[PDB]
């Protein structure tokens, strides 16, 4: 017949190639397809939409709700952190488990921007100012309200709009960063600060609560799928 | 002003005030079923008016130690007008749902709800295997209460809140359609739910399409006022119900 | 055309970023309200100064039918080719996707799914262990037999039922390629269903959850004829890989860790990990 | 019979590859993997009445 | 010669494969056709053709034609029952050697309408009326006449014409069904009612037979081709 | 064209369901009568109130082509490379399709079939027990030869006869694929015959029965050349699958086992199982 | 000499598929499963007379 | 065309040498000044009488693409199908290109590179040495797992991990051609660096050179399930082979024996061998 | 979709060789070598003022 | 299917060949390329480079 010759890669089995096969049962009748609401075409439209990020991890939390409350007081001195976190959306604690860290986990590279939505859970007479800031990679995070505003920040004041949005930008030397972050693609810290204080009326609770919602932009992206660390088995299931 | 909704169906009528826009399920509207997705043949019979309706589903109490609460649908109205004799004597059901649910308190309360509908909720039990009857997690319009502590009555399922008795981080149900209640913002919620399912239609006693959750994520918290709980109140109305397979009754 | 047929894709891309400069008005984008179940929309660039950037990054590699496209294993069994016990020299096994964790897993994050099915099929055999191991044996043969259900199913490995008219089967001899084949979409339902929260029985009693929908049938193996006079041990592995995926209704990632392969049941888990306080930004 | 279509982008960047189907069962081809088509407002904006960014949300 | 690369699933023996193989008897002159009458190209062609179901298995019938007859009186109580079955055509002992039920043991789906006919054969001065029921599934089959009839039926008046046809309809959640059928997939229960009652005149037999006919409609179909296991061998024949 | 032709085949589909409405007329659908030989053609929509449905299940799957077009086990015999026995190292069978019970039923559904044939050989080889096992042996090869009635027949394994001139044959070596081919019709008649009622003699008188118009030849196998110090047992089975197949005169399934691979004789057997009463549909 | 005709659906539902035949003899074919044209009248409708399905049967 | 493009190259050719006479004029093509940097452009036609001459000498085989187009051996490692100690049955090699001596020289002759990428996998076996030998033992199977950075470790052979639903695996029997793939450019960077002159904390601390830059991943090879009754040891061989090479900043060969794989470390080393005299043109 | 280009040279001198690409992904091609341009000036002469050879260097 | 037979050099390794094989990575987004100054693209052009010669090598 026709002459030919076999290429290295002859008879092997690539989990991720893509070839033409026999069907086992020919001429079968599939069912007809229906228009279920709600479909999924790309796993980004999942990582676009929020989830609240258990922020409050003071590792006495005995009970586990607690872990998505931040607390705040009336009175704090004039300049007091509300809290602090480093910018591993894949690898923190904090958002290793959030609907964005989830998908994260199964690819090696991200990139773009995300976003974090606070809102404001106290008292309708309550008001209060803060200062919420992101510092890019470097030698040292900020220890003070200072240091704090030299890098990106928004002044978020209380009023009837209950949320605001710090949008944290793509900076960084390299296209894509290492889902299982080292130092040479640190992405920065995040930090609240008290602006004016929270004051409030005669007859309300001396306390309130924060809560943080994480998401991406739609210039994120993500690339490299590997297997997720965080699902393990000891035997074979029954 | 867009803080001001009404919505009628039926014979009934709702209002609210101060509310926030409506979440619209999927971005699906609920319609009839077309000609062209049917299976079975015989005539379907569509009520209308007399079972797209607003019903009260009870009420209960929001304490400062609540920890949540969960109904299961449509088994919530299985007892319902003549929405659940339509449903005592047909084999088949289909439905959309309109979700409302009351909460009002003063300016000087606090607290936080989060309102989801969770479509095929399986939930595990509390001991590993075992099994547990349908009176752990659905007995008409009662509500069942989520608890703080891990369960260990083996006759009940597994509820832990931080958990939602479905092996889940509790803070990723934003992915459902949901809505919050701030009490500094609003005082309803609105949902609209089509019909969700992997076949055209389905009996409406042995499935639960989907789980209403109520979860306080932001504790109740007040001083010095005589009002010592919050009343919370759900109201639901099926949306272009249709039925097929009449026969004797019960199910 | 006729011989050559010219189609067309196209490349995405990921939104521009465009310049913007200083501002001073009364709109406030970045102040919203997440009471409405409203995701906000926001973009670096109504908050801070930008510059314009062109983006090539594509969202290619994160669709359903590239994250599914890859071959998973989900099941492992050994026979022997002699031995005493009749139920030891062949598999039986229940097709089902929750056995192994990690594609169990993979599924799981959506609540439907419809598609077309790729299996291979991984054998591979080993001497047993004894006092006397000098034989020689020629290259073995194996059978691999579907039975949907409802069928006769073999009780040996003799048994007549070997013999299929009707069911499809490969026959496949060591040395060569792993064995494959295609199968389309076999559910009697629209789309195949990971979560039912149902009964069986009408009046919600019997079983519970998706054991019910789970009639997808059975896979037999065997050494064809092969019986050494010396004991010989044989696994064989499947893989499974969708193509033509469809995926509805996504629903968050599972948090415990899995306890029973028909089942929900779980052990409560924390949240996450924790740290020292609040402020703790350091290693 | 034969269809021809873009290859994706690879480094030093005819980008043309040839497909041709064997087998009679739709089942039997190789695995679409080159459609990028996607729309999240299902999940990120499912409310009715159409909010503008730029414009408070409540009133 | 031509470069090439084996893929999985070289030299394996699939049964249901459709691959060209070289003739053995080249240029062989096949016998010239012939329109042999009854020609047969779809096996629903067969399953739509009636065969007489054996409804009395009434567990003591020492003959076995008896089977195929369904006892009938003249003097009996107002409402009574003349028999009751499963709706499972290729499980129920009553369908599962029937024309259609041997057909379907072959396949593992199906779906589709179904015709279930009765002929009076009776004196032609007997007369009387019956009442044929199909009860979609559900917890409880019907226990009296009275909630029989709230269920698709037809009045069955017995006159020059001596055959009465009940057309089961396809009422399902799913477009198909197991033949090995279980409770997830239930199809309901038939039962048959006196209406007025048998009467006959002087001279006459006190006693009457009914039998019945099962057969698909022309939107029946299978799917799944499968082995039937109504047949089996210990021993190679000889 | 002349490179490229186009087919065009079609989808065929069930018939759809109709919108029917309240009906009060002298028109009587349901009324029929049996004793004409004549299926009632009645349709839900003659006797009840229905909707407009629109199928798209088709009967592909039913037709003959892709009934018989499966291959199954017809024969299956065990040879020996070495022994004492001189007819126990070789196989002769004449070929028929009564051997196996599942194929046959499949077949004796019609009572006349037109088809290309497509055979494939599946061999396997073992080492008997034995006191000592250690040998080394090159890889074995096989012949499987097709003799048409009359032709000359081999009484021993290096027998004259092997040396074909006109009778085909195959030689296949362990270790790579299953051999094949094509084989046309090959009947003196217009078509298969699965029943003769009738008789080899004229007078009435001699064989009876389907045993008659068996006249397809023989099927002999050997080992080439291959004996082994140590006695190695090897088995065929042989796989037969209809192709452009035709059939005429269904005939109802058999109900009784059989019992003669050349004859109907059976024993009788109930019509079916039982049940408590008239009355009884519970489990 | 090559043939293009369409193969069954499938699930997300080119659709077609190339043939070739190799041998001379027309016994080397592949299988022709893709005919469904069918008739069941003759096993279902045998009589001589026309019968009506609105009508009544006997007279 | 459609079936039919045609593509268009051309040979290139050296410089051809004109023809030059007797000269005498201001002109000094010799005289030049090396201080500006600048590397003269003269040719003998400049300096001396020459013929016409056509070349026709290609520098066809000088290209990178060619230079560096060639496989070459990156990494060899042992692994035994069964042993007491558990880290000795399998294999975990952190991919990098500065293990074998020769391909890191001709990869380090440029600061940065750009390139698809070609591996290739050689696997032998043999038995190991021992008091009693005599064994019976199938074809054996491997597995080459590739695990991206952050991804799950196996710890033992039979671990869980190894069931990749995600990390792309090949399957691979002995006696078949040598195992291959492509893999594209994969660094987060615009181009691979050789060499990195900086350190990987910001107050220029911690790790030093290109170690920091190394984050390719993991490979894993085990045997799928062969545990032979005595032991037998296998070894793997990588080759590596650019593809679509682009390179950038060429830097002088190195001098120095290698003696680290992840430092510049090294020992000095003389200019160049030494002769007898300035003036020593002999053997 | 199949290119066609002329091969290299060989002793004795249809100088013609056919390709077709059979995978998705540009990274599956064969290499590329059979570019042959190059341009040393951005080593040899990577001065500011042109410089001309018969002319004096400096001044 | 189509008949072929296979010639000599079938399964063996060529350090020096070119043929196509399938991607691990299907669908994989690189990097965007970049003008890096300095391209070399023929190793003539770094020969044509002067560098200085070590005459004096007079073995003291
Ligand atoms: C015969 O060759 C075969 C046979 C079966 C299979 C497995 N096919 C298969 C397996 C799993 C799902 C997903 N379904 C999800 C809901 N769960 C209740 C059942 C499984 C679909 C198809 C492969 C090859
Ligand atoms: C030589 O390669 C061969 C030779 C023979 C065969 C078998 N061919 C064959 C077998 C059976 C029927 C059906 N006939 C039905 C009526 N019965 C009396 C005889 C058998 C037709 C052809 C295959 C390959
Ligand atoms: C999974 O199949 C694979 C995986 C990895 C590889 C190796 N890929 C690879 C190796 C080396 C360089 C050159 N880089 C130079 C700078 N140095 C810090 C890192 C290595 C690029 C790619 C092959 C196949
Ligand atoms: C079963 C089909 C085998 C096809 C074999 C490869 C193609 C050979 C013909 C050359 C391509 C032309 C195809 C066409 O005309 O559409
Ligand atoms: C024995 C026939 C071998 C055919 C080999 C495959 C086809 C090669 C030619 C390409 C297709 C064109 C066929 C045609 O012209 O009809
Ligand atoms: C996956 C592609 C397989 C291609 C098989 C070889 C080419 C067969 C068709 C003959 C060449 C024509 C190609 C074309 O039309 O562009």
């Amino acid at each position: 017949g026709l002459p030919t010759m076999n290429t290295p890669g002859s008879t092997q089995f690539l989990t991720s190639d893509d070839f033409q096969s026999p069907c086992a049962l020919p001429q079968f009748d599939v069912t007809p397809s229906m228009n279920i609401p709600g479909e999924v075409k790309n796993l980004m439209e999942i990582a676009e939409v929020d989830s609240v990020v258990p922020v409050n991890n003071v590792q006495d939390t005995t009970d586990q709700m607690e872990m998505f409350r931040i607390p705040v007081t009336i009175n704090a001195p004039l300049q007091q952190q509300v809290f602090g976190l480093r910018l591993q959306p894949g690898l923190d604690s904090v958002f290793k488990h959030t609907l964005l860290g989830e998908i994260l986990n199964y690819y090696a590279h991200w990139s773009g921007s995300m976003k974090l939505t606070f809102v404001f859970c106290g008292s309708a007479m309550a008001t209060g100012k803060f200062l919420i800031a992101y510092s890019p990679p470097g030698a040292n995070p900020p220890k003070t309200r200072k240091d704090a505003m030299l890098g990106t920040h928004i002044i978020w004041d209380i009023g009837l709009q209950s949320s605001c949005v710090l949008c944290v930008p793509w900076i960084s030397q390299t296209h894509y960063r290492l889902v299982q972050q080292d130092e040479y693609t640190s992405a920065g810290y995040v930090t609240c600060w008290y602006q004016t204080g929270m004051i409030v009326p005669p007859g309300t609770p001396n306390s309130s609560s924060i809560m943080c919602f994480a998401s991406a932009c739609n210039d994120f992206s993500v690339r490299m799928l590997r297997d997720t660390p965080f699902i393990s088995q000891d035997n074979k299931l029954q | 002003s867009d803080r001001v909704r009404s919505i009628t169906l039926g014979n009934s009528t709702i209002t609210t005030q101060e509310c926030a826009n409506v979440v619209v399920g999927y971005g699906r509207w609920p319609t009839y079923l077309r000609d062209d997705e049917a299976t079975a043949e015989d005539q379907p019979t569509q009520p209308d008016v007399a079972t797209c309706r607003f019903y009260t589903l009870d009420s209960i109490k929001w304490e400062k130690g609540s920890v949540g609460w969960w109904w299961k649908f449509p088994e919530a109205l299985s007892d319902m007008g003549l929405f659940g004799q339509n449903m005592q004597y047909h084999y088949l059901g289909r439905a959309g749902y309109t979700i409302h649910v009351q909460c009002n308190a003063s300016k000087f309360h606090q607290g936080c709800l989060l309102v989801v509908c969770v479509p095929e909720a399986e939930m595990g039990g509390a001991v590993v295997g075992q099994a547990f009857s349908a009176t752990a997690m659905a007995n008409g319009d009662k509500a069942y209460e989520f608890t703080s502590a891990t369960q260990s009555d083996q006759t009940k399922v597994q509820t832990a809140i931080h958990n939602a008795g479905m092996g889940v981080g509790v803070g990723n149900l934003t992915i459902y359609p949901h809505q919050w209640i701030n009490l500094r913002t609003n005082n309803s919620a609105t949902i609209v739910m089509p019909y969700i399912n992997s076949v055209p239609m389905d009996n409406m006693f042995r499935h639960y399409n989907f789980t209403l959750m109520v979860i306080p994520f932001v504790k109740l918290d007040y001083a010095d006022t005589a009002s010592t709980y919050v009343p919370i109140t759900v109201t639901v109305a099926p949306m272009c119900a249709e039925y097929n397979g009449l026969r004797l009754a019960q199910a | 055309g006729d011989v050559e047929e010219a189609i067309e894709r196209a490349v995405v891309h990921v939104a521009d970023t465009m310049r913007s400069g200083p501002s001073n008005s009364a709109s406030v984008p970045a102040l919203t309200a997440v009471e409405t179940g409203h995701t906000s929309q926001v973009t670096p660039s109504d908050t801070m100064q930008t510059r314009h950037v062109k983006n090539y990054h594509s969202r290619s590699e994160s669709t359903v039918e590239n994250f599914l496209g890859r071959s998973a294993c989900v099941y492992m069994e050994e026979y022997k080719t002699t031995d005493n016990d009749v139920n030891k020299k062949f598999v039986a096994w229940p097709i089902n996707t929750k056995q192994m964790v990690q594609m169990r897993r993979k599924l799981e994050m959506f609540t439907y799914l419809r598609f077309d099915m790729e299996v291979t099929f991984v054998i591979t055999s080993r001497q047993d262990p004894g006092t006397t191991l000098a034989q020689d044996m020629p290259v073995l043969t194996h059978q691999i037999m579907y039975v949907p259900p409802g069928g006769p199913i073999p009780a040996k490995v003799d048994d007549y039922a070997w013999q299929t008219s009707t069911n499809p089967s490969i026959f496949w001899t060591e040395g060569n390629a792993p064995a494959r084949m295609s199968i389309p979409f076999i559910s009697i339902g629209n789309a195949y269903s990971n979560f039912y929260d149902g009964w069986s029985n009408f009046d919600q009693r019997g079983s519970y959850g998706y054991n019910t929908l789970n009639n997808l049938g059975h896979i037999y193996v065997r050494h064809v004829s092969g019986s050494s006079p010396h004991p010989i041990t044989s696994t064989i592995r499947v893989y499974f890989k969708p193509k033509h995926t469809r995926a509805w209704v996504p629903r968050p990632p599972r948090l415990c860790q899995y306890k029973k392969a028909f089942s929900v049941d779980f052990t409560p888990t924390p949240i996450t990990d924790t740290r020292k306080d609040i402020n703790t930004v350091t290693t | 019979g034969a269809q021809v279509s873009t290859q994706k982008t690879g480094a030093h960047e005819i980008i043309h590859y040839t497909n041709i189907n064997y087998y009679k069962d739709a089942a039997s081809n190789s695995a679409n993997r080159q459609d990028f088509t996607q729309d999240p407002s299902k999940f990120t904006e499912p409310v009715k009445d159409v909010m503008i960014k730029s414009l408070p949300a409540l009133n």
